[PDB]
């Protein structure tokens, strides 16, 4: 099932020797094991521009790490990991 | 999970340390950092590594004389300080996080025997009544901003205990960490807010900046009790 637990980022953001971008995220809540409920939006925050690689993101448990691949659009990019305000935003420009 | 370091250790002066922490994950995905504290003084930290890579970030001041290495078939990150003076006489401690440090190993006591941003915790110490609101201060000379967020962390110690994250991200509260821990502040400005002030909250509180090497912490902040 879909998780309702706290999240964060564990390393800083490694841009491809080609496009596709990749973040560590972890797991401070309870519902392990889990899918991770991450997207991403607009300079808006709120139209869904974006591609999500890495097939359905697990959340195995509480220090868990999950690598996701992705590849946000042109310009501003503002990735959502969790459900919810409390839930991580993240800004990305890209060149 | 959890971080499991070596044993204390006696040197002479002008030997070398090497101390281990072992965790209970993989350690390939996370920055596994090593935080000094010298006999009653505050959270040094002392630098990262990553240990997918092998990449090293050491704090200026210990640049040169630490080498910090990790083996992601152990899951052990080690640590060794050469050149040993009589001052890195201090507990060391392994870390994991880079929005905070949620995982800290237990701390393991070295004894040696015989620009660059500033981080201002304000005030060095203060004294609140049992039930009232307590405020610490947190000024960075530099933005802690990083994919616009601030990189603004607040922790508690208690004497003889390892560091304890209360806040990442300048308002996330930490799981198992109690309502009344408020945190608030952006750009340069920060602040840790105690509601109602009990017993168990009289400690040390620090803040740290993790957005860019090196994370520096403040100096600390010495909550007590107003003694009538």
């Amino acid at each position: 099932t879909m998780c309702s637990g706290k999240f964060s980022i564990d390393k800083e953001m490694a841009e491809t020797q080609h496009g596709t971008t990749v973040v560590k995220v972890k797991y401070e809540g309870a519902g392990a094991p889990c899918k991770v409920p991450i997207e991403i939006r607009d300079v808006n925050k709120e139209k869904v521009v974006g591609r999500i690689i890495s097939s359905t993101p697990l959340a195995e448990n509480t220090n868990s790490v999950t690598n996701i691949e992705l590849e946000p659009p042109f310009g501003d990019s503002y990735i959502v990991i969790g459900v919810g305000n409390s839930a991580l935003t993240l800004h990305w420009f890209r060149k | 999970v959890q971080l499991v370091q070596s044993g204390a250790e006696v040197k002479k002066p002008g030997a070398s340390v090497k101390v281990s922490c072992k965790a209970g994950f993989n350690i390939k995905d996370v920055y596994m950092s090593w935080v000094r504290q010298a006999p009653e003084q505050g959270l040094e930290w002392m630098g990262r590594i990553d240990p997918e890579n092998g990449d090293t970030k050491y704090d200026p001041k210990l640049q040169g004389r630490v080498t910090m290495t990790a083996d992601t078939s152990t899951n052990t990150a080690y640590m060794e300080l050469r050149s040993l003076r009589s001052d890195d006489t201090a507990v060391y401690y392994c870390a994991r996080g880079w929005e905070g440090f949620a995982y800290w190993g237990q701390g393991t006591l070295v004894t040696v025997s015989s620009s660059d941003i500033v981080m201002t915790q304000s005030p060095a110490s203060l004294a609140v009544s049992l039930g009232q609101r307590a405020t610490i201060s947190c000024r960075a000379s530099e933005n802690v901003d990083k994919y616009g967020n601030s990189f603004m962390h607040w922790y508690q110690q208690k004497p003889g205990q390892p560091p304890k994250l209360l806040i990442y991200r300048a308002s996330e509260l930490q799981w198992g960490v109690p309502d009344r821990f408020s945190g608030s502040g952006s750009g340069t400005d920060f602040t840790l807010t105690i509601s109602s002030l009990q017993a168990e909250d009289v400690a040390v509180y620090y803040c740290q900046r993790s957005n860019e090497v090196p994370w520096t912490f403040g100096q600390g902040t010495k909550l007590e009790i107003k003694r009538t």
